[PDB]
Parts: structure tokens; C-alpha cells; sequence
């Protein structure tokens, strides 16, 4: 019973799926930081904008 | 509000003398006769009203031959004008549209 570098090394149906996530998650953060410093940001109750 | 005394710059205090009340130093002869209204506005901060009015407030300001909202084209739509801030703020549009398969909310 062994462990080696082999097995957390990722293949490529991961590195094409975490790229996708990354370029996704990333403009949507973006979106929202536009709509705070320059435009309309749906406040949540009970916080702040920021 | 501090005012201070032309003569040698220590603070005013209002006191009363025999035909008006006076601005007057405490250290020198000078007084000032208030003649007429004078008047110091602080204007403090308002609560907020964001949480306020959501959530069918009783809310009053349409009227006949009201403008339809943009986006549905009817007149299902409240509108209102409010101070954010203390009263010296020009007072700022919003408006709220509520129909049948459709929620949105505007500026
Ligand atoms: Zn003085
Ligand atoms: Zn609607």
C-alpha cells in the first residue's frame, strides 16, 4: 500500500474543467466590484454595501 | 457657533442687557446688540429607510395619468421620492414594478 506523486497529480478532465470555473467565477466577481464602485449593487438586509 | 471678539480674540458669550441681548467678551468692553434673527442649523442624520419600504409598504405617490415603467409598458408599478440624508439633499427617484411571472427593481 503506497502513495505517490502519481496519485495527486491532475488529469486532464480536471484541468480543463478548473479553468472554466476560474474564468467564470472570476467575471462574475468582477461584475459585482463594477456595480459597487460605479452603479447599483443589490444591498443585502441588515449590512453594509461594502 | 464660536464667534470671537474683533478687539482681542477671546470667545463671545450671549448675555442680556437693557434693550437687547448681546454678544459680548469677557475680557474687554465689546459688545455686539443682536438687532435681528440670527440662526445656526445643525441638520443631523436621518435613519435609513432602505428596509423600510420593502415588503408592500403604505406607500401614496401615484396619481392619475401616472407614466407606465419602462421595461412591462402597464402601470403595475409604485413610484416615490425620498431624502437619503438630512433635508439639504436633492431628493432621489426609485421605483419598483410587481406583476404576474415578473419581479424587478429599478432606478
Ligand atoms: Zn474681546
Ligand atoms: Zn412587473
Amino acid at each position: 500500500f503506497s502513495i505517490g506523486i502519481g496519485d495527486v497529480t491532475p488529469g486532464q478532465g480536471l484541468l480543463k474543467a478548473k479553468y472554466e470555473l476560474l474564468n467564470a467565477g472570476y467575471k462574475k466577481c468582477d461584475e459585482y466590484i463594477e456595480a459597487l464602485n460605479t452603479g447599483k449593487l443589490q444591498q443585502q438586509p441588515g449590512c453594509t454595501a461594502e | 457657533m464660536l464667534l470671537f471678539c474683533p478687539g482681542c480674540g477671546n470667545g463671545l458669550i450671549v448675555e442680556e442687557g437693557q434693550r437687547c441681548h448681546r454678544f459680548s467678551c469677557n475680557t474687554c468692553p465689546y459688545v455686539h446688540n443682536i438687532t435681528r434673527k440670527v440662526t445656526n442649523r445643525k441638520y443631523p442624520k436621518l435613519k435609513e429607510v432602505d428596509d423600510v419600504l420593502g415588503g408592500a409598504a403604505a406607500w401614496e405617490n401615484v396619481d392619475s395619468t401616472a407614466e407606465s415603467c419602462p421595461k412591462c409598458e402597464h402601470p403595475r408599478a409604485y413610484f416615490m421620492q425620498l431624502q437619503t440624508r438630512s433635508a439639504d439633499e436633492p431628493m432621489t427617484t426609485f421605483y419598483k414594478c410587481c406583476n404576474a411571472q415578473c419581479g424587478h427593481r429599478w432606478r
